[PDB]
RNA sequence: UAUUCCUCAAUGACCGAUAGCGUACAAGUACCGUGAGGGAAAGGUGAAAAGAACCCUAUGACGGGAGUGCAAUAGAGAACCUGAGAUCCGAUGCGAACAAUCAGUCGAAGGAGUAGUCAAGCGCACUCACUCUAACGGCGUACCUUUUGCAUGAUGGGUCAGCGAGGAAAUGGGAAGAGCGGCUUAAGCCAUUAGGUGUAGGCGCUUUCCAAAGGUGGAAUCUUCUAGUUCUUCCUAUUUGACC
RNA sequence: CCGUUCUCGUUUGUACAGACAGACUUUUGGGGUGCUAAGAUCCAAAGUCGAGAGGGAAACAGCCCAGAUCGUACGCUAAGGU
RNA sequence: CCUUGCAAGCUGCUUUUCCAAGUGUCAGUAGCGGAACGUUCUGUCAAUCGGAGAAGGUUUUUGGUGACAAGACCUGGAGAU
């Protein structure tokens, strides 16, 4: 258990536990963004947002996950910068699917050779829904009345 | 699950008690699918009988669209591999992923034009 | 390297001798050069424990 | 280029043991010298293998010296504390830039 | 339950079709209690139904195909392929090249594997309990109603295979023949296709005996 | 599933390996051309098996030798150890005459015989009786063993 | 491949190539080589993009790309180069900070 | 014992209309040749003809209605069950007369058509929604055969559908699997809703050198080890037309 | 004789092959023949193609770099460039 | 796929599986080996499916590394395995 969990925390990301239905936290969009690292890609986010990413072994739907490696964190007024994370901020998300994609097929021939070889491939990704970014100071209600 | 509401509704579980390619399914319905009916109380699982025919899966989605997976022949391995993917799925058709980062709101301090002052 | 550029049909065209070229080269030369040197200092005996 | 990150950072001399890193490709040397990085137990570029110094070690290191990296115990040990002191942990920068 | 393939004797019931009590017979353990291989069995049944194949299939090659021998056109100067005849294996209503001909599929089994498999046979009917004795297959009346009545009386069986040992009674014969599900053989006809056809396997005590005293008896050489 | 055998249900010990069809596509591996390669009298199927290419070939470079007797005569060899064997055994009565009729039955002799028996020396240590043989031949040693036991 | 899937991959195909198994057969066999070529291609041609954003984004600052790029490595700033063009199209104060940040790590020559 | 111009009965892990006889149909016909001779093509409405009275428009109903029929594109006159493909003419959407190339591929502005989901107020933003098209950008000289090497201005193919070439027997060299422990029968014989028998023969035991005559003590000492053979499947070889 | 490789790639029995038309480059600085000609021809020693895609050499069998199990809009490099 | 472990059965106390790691391997013509897919026919089958619509045909969707498989609508009208 805690070596699963150790892994994950190498990959960026850590378990929260099962999304209960009396949480409400898909709130309206915030004006401050983040960007985060999971394996070996980056993804630029701000709530609301969805990625894909590749196929995460140590949680399940519905799971609450907290996102460890963040890189930059901005907003219309400031950016914070991490040499290479920020440990203080933290991002939020919550596990959507995972699916495979669409088959590519992959097709080899080597022409007057009497070769050729056709075989099929199907990736499987993870999808996360952005809920919340932490770290960086949101702006307040303008109330415009 | 989408914004924390399950999409698939419905697995229906089709086999034969008599042909020889149902005996994975059988197999599935004995011993794991009544613990994946535990662990999914949001899933209503019906069992089909469709006797002289190939055994076969069906996701039923909130979004009306529904997947069937033939297990003809298969080990209850895999079958339970398939209704695993059957629940993990939105729901969503076949088709390339256009993109890996979905967004309505890709600028916060404004896309760069030629009018932006520093 | 083909050395060949002035007779025949096949074109072997002169590999011109840029300062690129001359980089690549010396950055060559810097490696082998030090491995020489690990070579030399370390060929003066041999280590024990066999 | 390549081999500013194999610079050495700690003065060359006599050493216990060796590494030896793979790089260049093999298509196009010789036979001869491809079985001696056989020998060594190196098959694929940018691999390292770890051997005694002696003599035995040095004249195979000496067939295929402009194919390989050669270095001492501490110069390895000094390149990858150089390179683990490099990505460790460095407090954040703020930036305010506001007021356009 | 039982340990199948201890080549241990077996005490049977003996009845009739009249439902009675005849005694009890000893079934010889080394005929009704060998282990049970699928892979003998598998043998034995493709070496009866390669001897059962008539082979009757044939094709034409070219030396029998009606049409001349003659050249179609001239090997050069028309423009067109080149041919020898019209009747080649490429051509409509030409010869079947490596087409069948008559032939007898029949391959060869040792005679040993072939006693073995009847032994496998019978002990796997001895061992589900499909295995019935009878003390005589006698009946009062040639009609098929007496077999039906019998049939019906029988418990959770649908194919009867009824194995008499010296030659079938004129009654037996005339009241089965009519009943594609109860069929008759003597003791020298008994084999293992015709017992794996049949759920259910009924032998009188002269057919038993026969069959333990030709296990018994080893090959004249 | 217990001791049943349903027709359903046979097979083999290892699966049945199928005839290779050549001429088939690519992906079998032995489509265009089979296995023959190009050209010359191999791919064309018109080669003899065991011809040499013209040079003289071996079956006729060396000499005849000899001749055949037509009337050479094959006697079956026995050691005297088999014949030990079988008298400890309870088959050969060692104080009756041992005749080929007598190492006939036992299966001392194979199925044929031809011109009849070669006593031999194999196993000559295992011999401790008095043995009469009226065989058709016998070995040197063979003879001196036997009466050196008291037999003949 | 059977004929109805290169008949489903020969959908869209001009004149008889999309229609006639002779001809659909060499046109789907080249489109899946293409395929399996510009799966490789496609990372390459996006890395130049990013690149020439970051380059069109760090000189309206007065910066080199490779300078930048440096600096930020120098740093211990490990932003990829599809992030930051992301940032240099959508968050150009954020991307002045950090070339702003990346000149006082490594102003280069000149 | 041989054969089938013939008869009667029966069988088929034989074929099913480009197959099976050359001929499922009035075929040794039509047709070709002076002649000997060569030699096709062509099966299927519907259960039953109930095969469409009558009307309308054409010179003329095969058309449009009507009626029959379960069904009428099931409406034919040596042919109508199903009804694919090449191929021909249309309808709708998008592109298309300032931009060149195996005609795609990876990105993609725009245009057009179309669904559903539901917390909160019966809107609206969500499903990268989905489907078709593709301005514009990057990359991209068919396939087969034969070759040292082919975009090659080397070969072959107008397209589509159907057909089209490693196959059988016996006897050898082997491998894998199995039976028996000496193994195994051949012809035949008795039976077949089906097997059972049959020892003649073959290989081994078995004896090694040798042209032939002649000649022939395996290993081990510590309760001794001391032989194969017949099938099945597959790969190869020989003789057969022997992959075409 | 002793190190390194830990791989049997070694030797050998049995069974199944294919192949016996090669091409170019390494100062004409390994040589013969030719004219110190040939994209000639014939041998020695390497490499590549053959049977090898990818990047460079404008385009490119044989030169330079380098060996394609698959996926990614991640990273570092080689030759060669800016 | 291989190697090394690990734990299970075996009989073999050693040969087979399950699992975990592997900076271990995986271009390929002639050619060799291994593992599969599909077609027709036969046994299993006087069994199973079929006006609750078979075979065949057109669309569309889903699955596998692949040959290919499978669900549904339409067409079809009696067979399929
Ligand atoms: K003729
Ligand atoms: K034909
Ligand atoms: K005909
Ligand atoms: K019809
Ligand atoms: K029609
Ligand atoms: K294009
Ligand atoms: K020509
Ligand atoms: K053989
Ligand atoms: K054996
Ligand atoms: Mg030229
Ligand atoms: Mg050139
Ligand atoms: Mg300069
Ligand atoms: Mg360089
Ligand atoms: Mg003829
Ligand atoms: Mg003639
Ligand atoms: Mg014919
Ligand atoms: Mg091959
Ligand atoms: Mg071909
Ligand atoms: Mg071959
Ligand atoms: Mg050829
Ligand atoms: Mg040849
Ligand atoms: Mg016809
Ligand atoms: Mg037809
Ligand atoms: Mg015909
Ligand atoms: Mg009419
Ligand atoms: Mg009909
Ligand atoms: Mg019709
Ligand atoms: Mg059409
Ligand atoms: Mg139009
Ligand atoms: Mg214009
Ligand atoms: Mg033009
Ligand atoms: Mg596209
Ligand atoms: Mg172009
Ligand atoms: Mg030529
Ligand atoms: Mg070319
Ligand atoms: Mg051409
Ligand atoms: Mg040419
Ligand atoms: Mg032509
Ligand atoms: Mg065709
Ligand atoms: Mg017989
Ligand atoms: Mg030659
Ligand atoms: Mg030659
Ligand atoms: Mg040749
Ligand atoms: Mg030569
Ligand atoms: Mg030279
Ligand atoms: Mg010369
Ligand atoms: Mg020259
Ligand atoms: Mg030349
Ligand atoms: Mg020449
Ligand atoms: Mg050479
Ligand atoms: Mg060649
Ligand atoms: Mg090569
Ligand atoms: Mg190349
Ligand atoms: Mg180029
Ligand atoms: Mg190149
Ligand atoms: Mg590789
Ligand atoms: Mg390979
Ligand atoms: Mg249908
Ligand atoms: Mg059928
Ligand atoms: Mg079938």
């Amino acid at each position: 258990p805690a070596e699963k969990v150790e892994e994950a925390e190498e990959i960026g990301y850590k378990v929260m536990g099962p999304l209960k239905p009396s949480e409400r936290l898909f709130k309206p969009y915030e004006p401050v963004f983040a960007i985060v690292q999971i394996g070996s890609h980056q993804f630029k986010v701000s709530n609301g947002d969805s990625i894909f990413t590749e196929k995460l072994k140590f949680c399940d739907i519905n799971d609450k996950l907290v996102l460890t490696k963040v890189l930059l964190l901005g907003s219309a007024s400031q950016t914070i910068i991490g040499r290479p994370i920020l440990p203080d901020a933290t991002v939020h998300a919550v596990v959507e699917e995972h699916a495979l994609d669409e088959k590519v097929l992959i097709f080899k021939k080597k022409r007057r050779k009497n070769y050729r070889r056709t075989t099929g491939h199907r990736q499987e990704l993870t999808k996360l829904r952005i809920t919340d970014i932490q770290g960086i100071e949101k702006p307040e209600p303008k109330i415009v009345h | 699950a989408l914004r924390g509401v399950w999409q698939l509704q419905k697995l229906v579980v089709s086999y034969c008690n008599w042909g020889g390619s149902s005996r994975g399914i059988r197999a599935f319905m004995e011993s794991e699918l009544p613990a994946l009916i535990e662990k999914n109380p949001q899933l209503e699982v019906v069992t089909e009988l469709s006797r002289g025919q190939h055994p076969y899966l069906k996701g039923i989605y909130r979004n009306r669209n529904e997947r069937v997976v033939c297990v003809k022949n298969m080990d209850p391995d895999q079958v339970l591999l398939n209704a695993t993917r059957l629940r993990n799925s939105l729901g969503r058709k076949v088709v390339k992923l256009r993109t890996r980062h979905v967004t309505k709101h890709p600028s916060v301090q404004g896309t760069w034009t030629t009018a932006v002052k520093f | 390297i083909v050395k060949k550029h002035d007779s025949g049909g096949l074109i072997w065209k002169r590999i011109k001798l840029t300062s690129t070229r001359k980089a690549n080269a010396k950055t060559r030369l810097r490696r082998v050069w030090q491995n020489e040197a690990v070579l030399k200092a370390c060929g003066t005996s041999d280590a024990s424990v066999s | 280029s390549g081999f500013r990150a194999f610079k050495a950072q700690v003065p060359i001399q006599w050493s216990e043991s060796l590494y030896i890193t793979l790089v260049r490709g093999l298509p196009g040397t010789r036979k001869l010298h491809r079985r001696t990085l056989e020998a060594m137990g190196l098959r694929r570029c940018h691999r390292t293998v770890l051997h005694s110094n002696t003599s035995s070690i040095r004249g195979m290191i000496q067939q295929v010296k402009r194919m390989v990296v050669v270095e001492t115990e501490e110069m390895f040990k000094a390149r990858k504390e150089a390179e683990a002191n490099h990505k460790a942990l460095r407090p954040p920068l703020v930036v305010s830039h506001s007021s356009p | 339950d039982r340990t199948i393939g201890q080549y241990q004797d077996l005490v049977i019931p003996v009845t009739n079709f009249q439902n009675e009590d005849k005694g009890f017979m000893v079934l010889a353990g080394d005929v009704f209690d060998v282990p049970v291989r699928k892979d003998i069995i598998h043998h034995v049944v493709r070496w009866q139904l390669a001897k059962r194949q008539q082979g009757t299939h044939s094709t034409k090659t070219i030396s029998e195909v009606s049409g001349t021998g003659r050249k179609p056109w001239n090997q050069k100067g028309t423009g067109r392929a080149r041919h020898g005849t019209l009747r080649g294996p490429q051509f409509r209503g030409g010869c079947v090249m490596h087409g069948p001909r008559p032939r007898s599929h029949a391959i060869k089994m040792n005679k040993q594997v072939r006693r073995l498999g009847l032994k496998i046979a019978l002990t796997a009917r001895a061992a589900e309990g499909k295995l019935l004795v009878f003390d005589d297959l006698a009946l009062p009346t040639h009609k098929t109603k007496n077999i039906v009545n019998y049939y019906n009386q029988m418990e959770t069986t649908k194919k009867v295979l009824v194995v008499e040992g010296g030659p079938i009674d004129e009654k037996l014969k005339l009241a089965t023949q009519n009943l594609h599900y109860v069929n008759i053989l003597p003791s020298i006809g008994l084999n293992v296709y015709s017992i794996l056809l049949h759920d259910t396997l009924v032998m009188s005590r002269d057919a038993v005996n026969k069959i333990v005293e030709r296990m018994h008896t080893p090959i004249n050489r | 599933a217990y001791s049943l055998l349903s027709l359903n249900d046979l097979r083999d010990n290892v699966p049945r390996k199928l005839k290779t069809r050549k001429g088939r596509g690519i992906g079998s591996g032995k489509g265009k051309t089979a296995g023959r390669g190009h050209k010359g009298q191999k791919a064309r199927g018109t080669m003899k098996f065991g011809f040499e290419g013209g040079q003289t070939p071996l079956r006729r470079r060396l000499p005849k030798r000899g001749f055949k007797n037509k009337f050479k005569l094959h006697f079956q060899p026995v050691g005297l150890g088999k014949i030990a064997k079988l008298i400890n055994a309870g088959q050969i009565d060692s104080h009756e005459l041992i005749t080929m009729k007598t190492l006939k039955d036992v299966g001392a002799i194979g199925k044929q015989i031809e011109d009849g028996v070669r006593l031999m020396g194999r196993g000559a240590d295992e011999i401790k009786w008095p043995l009469h043989f009226e065989v058709s031949r016998v070995t040197v040693r063979a003879k001196e063993v036997v009466e050196a036991a008291g037999g003949s | 491949m059977n004929k109805k899937e290169i008949f489903k991959l020969a959908k869209g195909f001009r004149g008889r190539a999309k229609n006639c198994i002779r001809i659909a057969r060499e046109r789907v066999e080249k489109a899946l080589q293409y395929s399996y070529r510009d799966r490789r291609n496609k990372k390459r041609e996006m890395r130049g993009l990013w690149i020439e954003r970051i380059n069109a984004g760090s000189r309206q600052h007065g910066v080199n790309y490779g300078n930048f790029i440096h600096g930020l490595m120098k740093e211990n700033i490990q932003l990829n180069r599809k992030v930051l063009s992301e940032l240099s199209m959508h968050e150009p104060y954020s991307f002045k900070a950090l070339v702003d940040v990346s000149r006082n790590s490594f102003p280069g020559n000149k």
